[PDB]
């Protein structure tokens, strides 16, 4: 009922036997091009405003 | 250059998770496989044997 880790809702899945990786995970860090600035390398209002 | 089919059974799994357990059985982090050291043939059994 309060489950917040991705890592218990995996385990929960592998109980329950359902595919998992149809699912969004997390927004943490861990995923892909994410940073405390990571302003840098994107369209920055300096080429196109987003 | 390495094309691998694959059905997903009844469990999915991320593409990238694979390609990295691949790329590094390339380097080799288990015990007993030396890797693609210098001289060393590559066959795709050997690959899914890695896999399995």
């Amino acid at each position: 009922l309060k489950t917040a880790n991705p890592f218990g809702l995996m385990v929960w899945c592998i109980i329950l036997g359902t595919p998992s990786k149809g699912f969004g995970l997390y927004p943490k860090n861990s995923s892909w091009a994410f940073g405390r600035l990571r302003q840098n390398f994107i369209y920055s209002g300096t080429q196109v405003p987003p | 250059y390495v094309n691998v089919t694959v059905q997903q059974g009844s469990s999915s799994v991320a593409p990238e998770a694979i390609q990295n357990a691949v790329v590094n059985y390339a380097q080799g982090k288990v015990e007993g496989e030396e890797g693609l050291v210098v001289g060393a043939s590559l066959s795709a059994f050997e690959v899914a044997g890695a896999i399995a």
